[PDB]
Formats: C-alpha cells, structure tokens, sequence
C-alpha cells in the first residue's frame, strides 16, 4: 500500500522555523514528482512546493517563495519541507502528495498523507477557563471553554456516554486565543437526577476538568 | 495569473439524486482541470484529472466535462458518503490555484431550532467577566439569524458566533452565540434576549432572562 506519513509539525512563533518530514513507503519515490499543498483554517488548499523526481528542480508560488525550501532523500525516501520567517498566516494543516504520471501529462496529486498540523502565533500556551451552562421534557446543558491556545480542546460528556444528542461547536479565535462551546441534550426525567459532567481536555497546557453540572 | 471560482459554496441534495457543480475560470484552461474531494477529518483525494478522466478506484458516479472556461462534476446517484467540500484547480500555467471549494450536505425535513439561554455562571461572575450564552439546536435548512436584546435594544457589540457541520445522525445544524461584557455592565440591565429568526416562522424565537 502506498503510505504517506508527514511529521515535524508544531506551534511556532512569528518568525520561526520548522522542518516538515514526509515519509513515504510501497511505491518507488524516487521515480515521482512531489508536492506539499496547505488546507488554512478557512479550508482553502494551496500548493506551496513542489519538486521533480531526481531532486535538482522545484517550484513555489510568491507567497513562500524565498521562505520555503523543499528537498528530498531519495535513499531512505523522505520528503522536506524546511519554513523559515514564518508569519500567522502560514497556519495550516500540511500535506505531503505524490504527482501521478500520467501521459499526456497533467499535474495530479494521486495520494496524499494525513497531514501535520503547523500554528504560528505570538501566543503561548494558556489553558482554558471552563464554565458550565445550566438552565437557573428535554433539557439542554452546556460548557463554555474560553481563552485557549492553541487550538486543540476535546470535550466529552459522562465520558463518551451522552455522545448522540451532543454539540460541539467549532473553535473561534479572537484575541489571539481560542473559545469553543459544547451543548448536550437528555431527558428532564434525568436531571438533575443523574449526573451530567463535561470532560474537557487540553493537552498542551496538561489541563483536565471534569465538571459537573448543577 | 488564473483565478477560479466554484458555484454554489454550499448544495444539499437527496440521496439518489443527480447533483451538478461547477468550476469557472478567469481564462480557457484547455481542459487542464482537475477535481479533489476532500470529507470531513480527511486529506483530499483525485476525483477527476484532465477536466473528464476519472482517477483510478473511484466511482463511476462521479463524472467530469468542459472545456474552455467552464467546468462541471457531475455525481449519477448521490450516496451518503459522498458529503464532502469537493474542490477544482487550474493546472494549465503556475500558480495552480485551487478553487475555494464546494460542500454538499443532505436534505431533509425543515425543523425549528430549539433555542436556550443561558445566564453567567458563578464561576465567572467570581473572576469578573460575564458571558451570556443561546444555543440554537438542530434546525434545517442552515439559513439563520441571532439577535442579542439588553433591556429591549439590539446589542451588536461583543457577540461572537459559531455554526456546526452538518449533523452525521440527525442532517441538522446547530449555532452557538455568545455576549461578552464585563461584569460591572452585565450589572447595569436587568433584561437579556436572544432571538432566532429562521424560515420556519415568520415570527422569531425568542428566549430570555432577567439577572
């Protein structure tokens, strides 16, 4: 099976740099063109490098070109992206796709990875401050998770239970960190009878709550 | 450079159906078009190459035309896994600009939303900032509109929105709203509303409290 799988992701600062890897198994790499295209939080795509085959040749739109330096190990099999000087709005998630061969030839990207997920912001990691949403035959609860950063909060309700009547609303940011909201729907017979509880979970500021709602 | 744009942004359709969307550029392209499906969660995959080729291992549902500036897929009988932002880009001359994509959704029955208000709670009101909160819960079709009241006037200022997929079990969509103030204004009113207004009443729904 031809696996794609791109690493070196991360939450950099304005003006800083990573090196994306991409490596790539069950076809022969070294015979195929490679590219890099970018899904930004709008999801918009944008190709932002591509390079031939043997190495020696590539190409970047004006956005990064200067920036942005695309290589490849044709020995172990590994495409490269190395980004420098970045700014905030090259925050997206980032593949790696191979370019079919295809005669004639059109450009086409027949198998692309999962995708590394790259932020750039001023912001530092911040945990979330998380309030419950309590109404003071249905009713409907909710937590509110504000100030974040960055953007990758899970919210569950009785840990996975509650599941099919629930809400999770994407995150917006403003200010320069993130908020997000979670509803759950459950009968009036159920509470306050039985408990409900939000999980919310944050990993880079290590920050669980679980809390009960009343 | 070469500019596109796809038509509509958004189509819900039944399943079974014929759908048919389009791709437009600012200049004849030659056929150099090529069509990307990207579902929910995933990376994009090769739909269409070379304006009409299917790509390998895709359905034969999925169909490409056009030539010159105007381009169309084409999807025989939809299925439900077939929900996806399906996507076309220039590959005549660099950059190859994709278009800014095309998501199609289900059909199904109009419903109300269910509408809920919430005060601040404890918590925050001790740290003193104070956000009131309306969820508007599994309406169809995804057209609404919210509207924050503080003793009977509009309030626009410091209200951020949020609006879900389409729901995978039930095809309805959901919106969050939020009123942020301080603490020291959410004390000077007594009255807060959120209002909906939606196509299935001509009439909004309306929720409130009083602090």
């Amino acid at each position: 099976e031809v696996q794609l799988v791109e690493s070196g992701g991360g939450v950099v600062q304005p003006g800083g740099s990573l090196k994306l890897s991409c490596a790539a198994s069950g076809f022969t790499f070294s015979t195929y063109d490679m590219s890099w295209v970018r899904q930004t939080p709008d999801k918009r795509l944008e190709l932002v490098a591509t390079i031939n085959s043997n190495g020696g040749s590539t190409y970047y739109p004006d956005s990064v070109k200067g920036r942005f330096t695309s290589s490849r190990d044709n020995a172990k099999n590994i495409l490269y992206l190395q980004m420098s000087s970045l700014k905030s709005e090259d925050t997206a998630m980032y593949y790696c796709a191979r370019e079919a061969l295809l005669r004639p030839p059109y450009y086409a990207l027949d198998y692309w990875g999962q995708g590394t997920s790259v932020t750039v912001s001023s912001a530092k990691t911040t945990p979330p401050s998380v309030y419950p949403l309590a109404p003071g035959s249905s009713v409907t609860l909710g937590c509110l998770v504000k100030g974040y950063f960055p953007e990758s909060v899970t919210v569950t309700w009785n840990s996975g239970s509650l599941s099919s009547s629930v809400h999770t609303f994407p995150a917006l940011l403003q200010s320069g960190l993130y908020t997000m909201s979670s509803s759950v729907t459950v009968p009036s017979s159920t509470w306050p009878s039985q408990t409900v509880t939000c999980s919310v979970a944050h990993p880079a500021s290590s920050t669980t709550v679980d809390k009960k709602l009343e | 450079d070469i500019q596109m744009t796809q038509s509509p942004a958004s189509l819900s359709a039944s399943v079974g159906e014929t759908v048919t969307i389009t791709c437009g550029a600012s200049e004849n392209i030659y056929g150099a078009l090529t069509w990307y499906q990207r579902k929910q969660g995933k990376s994009p995959q090769l739909l269409i190459y070379g304006a009409i080729n299917l790509a390998d291992d895709k359905s034969s549902r999925f169909s490409g035309s056009g030539s010159g500036r105007q381009y169309s897929l084409k999807i025989s009988s939809l299925h439900p896994d077939d929900v996806a932002t399906y996507y076309c880009q220039n590959v005549l001359s660099t950059p190859f600009t994709f278009g800014s994509g095309t998501k199609l959704e289900i059909k199904r029955a109009d419903a109300a939303p269910t509408v809920s208000i919430f005060p601040p709670s404890s918590e925050q009101l001790t740290s003193g900032g104070a956000s009131v909160v309306c969820f508007l819960n599994n309406f169809y079709p995804k057209d609404i509109n919210v509207k924050w009241k503080i003793d009977g006037s509009e309030r626009q200022n410091g209200v951020l929105n949020s609006w879900t997929d389409q729901d995978s079990k039930d095809s309805t969509y959901s919106m969050s709203s939020t009123l942020t103030l301080t603490k020291d204004e959410y004390e000077r009113h007594n009255s807060y509303t959120c209002e909906a207004t939606h196509k299935t009443s001509t009439s909004p729904i309306v929720k409130s409290f009083n602090r």
